[PDB]
């Protein structure tokens, strides 16, 4: 049930057209993690947020988005030209014996992948009512608070 | 002022006393 | 062979068969055998005959609540085990369940975790109390 | 026993012939990059085959785990469904949804809640309405103030 603006639309087609009619790919440690953006994003909406339910939810759904980042970025976040990078990466961390974490890697366009993904990938499977529309209204208000600042990450 | 409202559930559990009281507490404030 | 300790006084007014009058008389919940001083709990009545009594301490089946008409809410009937589906919800804050709920046993993170949530829920609202009161003083000038 | 194209990237290459499902996959559509000349010795499962076996096709012993796993991680908890069907998934190129290429024994169902939902539920609501009536109030002494100035 995502409705999302213009905007985010245009970027994400032009990263496709970059991704698939032009070799070029994201930079190896992508620049801005999505760490960083799930992080500050807590420390401003939480601090807008007002009850302490609600920001249960909203460090509950930062904790989970970043896990599901971690364990599905191998799954469905990939493109052409970008699974050698990700065998790379891998053979990369074996190095330092240090184990390997997509979160602080691939950049928050990986993120929003995963968000454009995510209303296909929900309803696959059995899922509630409610949940599904917490978790939707958690998309809506990621995604603009995402529209305050596109520039901050999406700037090419 | 927030230690007794971070303590105030556990303690209020240990002077209810038996679990099925404090299952039927739970569900007040539940249904709250 | 343990004395019932009225669940209010904390105390079993046995008497002493010399003072029976400092007897206090004492039933127990036909639900969740609660022992209750008869003046605890307003009755004169042991009731013996009729319906069950029960205890102030059992969760309401039934409610009646103010629009601000009325709305009414009944607990679910108990329904055998071979039709009767108990679920888990996924989301944990803020599910709209229909008052018919079941408690399941709770498994030290989770403890500073809600330290940590009161601390900033209540400071953002020091925050929302310390932003609308300067719009107020502000509006006196004009 | 095999497939001419590739069922994660779809276009034909080198491939994997799996044992039981008739797709295949190249050397890098795989969640693990397997590397070529460089391939496990053994029977091929995939990670559908691996799923199958793993919970020997009956749906007790897998809801039983399913809920064995969602118990073990309660803070990414409404994600927990979600991480399941992943193992489930076998890893496939990045197609794109179809708006983004553009420009009765369930009604009676008894909620399984715990204490400290409770807890958060209870806090949650009590400073919503204290809040909501304190506001509120604020909004109309603020508009009898402006009432009184005016007249
Ligand atoms: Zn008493
Ligand atoms: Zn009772
Ligand atoms: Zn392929
Ligand atoms: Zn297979």
């Amino acid at each position: 049930s995502l409705q999302i603006p213009i905007k985010l639309k245009s970027v994400l087609v032009d990263d496709w057209e970059y991704v698939t009619k032009d070799k070029k790919i994201c930079r190896l440690p992508a620049d801005v993690t999505v760490e960083m953006v799930l992080n500050k994003y807590e420390h401003e909406v939480s601090q807008e947020l007002e009850s302490p339910g609600s920001q249960s939810q909203l460090s509950e759904y930062c904790a989970g988005l970043k896990l599901y980042f971690d364990k599905c970025l191998g799954n469905m976040l990939l493109y052409r030209l970008e699974r050698l990078q990700y065998d790379e990466l891998l053979k990369k961390s074996s190095k330092d014996q240090k184990p390997l974490v997509p979160i602080r890697i691939y950049g928050a366009i990986h993120l929003l992948r995963l968000i454009s993904v995510l209303p296909e990938l929900i309803s696959s499977t059995t899922m509630d009512l409610q949940s599904c529309q917490l978790l939707i209204k958690q998309t809506e208000d990621f995604l603009v608070w995402l529209l305050m600042h596109v520039d901050e990450y999406f700037n090419d | 002022s927030l230690n007794e409202e971070v303590t105030f559930f556990e303690k209020a559990k240990r002077y209810i006393g038996n679990k099925h009281l404090y299952t039927e507490f739970l569900k007040i404030l539940n249904l709250y | 062979g343990k004395f019932l300790i009225c669940y209010k006084c904390n105390q079993t007014r046995l008497g002493s068969w010399s003072h029976p009058e400092n007897s206090r008389l004492i039933m127990t919940c036909d639900y969740c055998q609660t022992p209750w001083h008869l003046d605890c709990v307003p009755r004169a009545s042991f009731k013996n005959l009729g319906s069950k009594w029960k205890c102030p301490l059992h969760s309401p089946t039934k409610v009646y609540k103010k629009i601000h008409n009325y709305k009414v809410w009944k607990k679910q009937r108990l329904i055998n085990k071979k039709n009767q589906l108990y679920y888990e919800p996924l989301q944990k804050i803020g599910y709209q369940n229909n008052g018919n709920i079941q408690i399941i046993p709770t498994t030290n993170s989770i403890k500073y975790d809600f330290f940590d949530k009161i601390y900033k829920s209540k400071m953002v609202q020091k925050r929302k109390l310390f932003q609308f009161q300067e719009s107020l003083i502000d509006k006196l000038v004009s | 026993e095999n497939e001419d194209f590739c069922s994660a990237c779809n276009q034909s290459g080198s491939f994997l012939c799996c044992d039981t499902c008739p797709k295949s996959f190249h050397f890098l559509c795989l969640d693990p990059p397997i590397d070529p000349n460089n391939l496990p010795k053994g029977d091929w499962h995939c990670n559908e085959c691996k799923f199958k076996i793993f919970i020997n096709n009956s749906m007790a012993t897998l809801k039983k785990i399913e809920s064995n796993f969602i118990k073990q991680n309660n803070n990414v908890k409404i994600f927990a469904k979600l991480l399941f069907n992943i193992d489930s998934h076998n890893p496939k190129q990045f197609q794109l949804p179809n708006y983004i290429k553009e420009t009765f024994n369930q009604d009676f169902k008894i909620t399984q809640i715990d204490e400290n939902s409770i807890k958060y539920d209870f806090f949650d609501k009590i400073y919503k309405s204290k809040m909501v009536q304190k506001r509120k109030l604020f909004q109309f002494q603020e508009s009898l103030i402006d009432k009184l100035v005016s007249n």
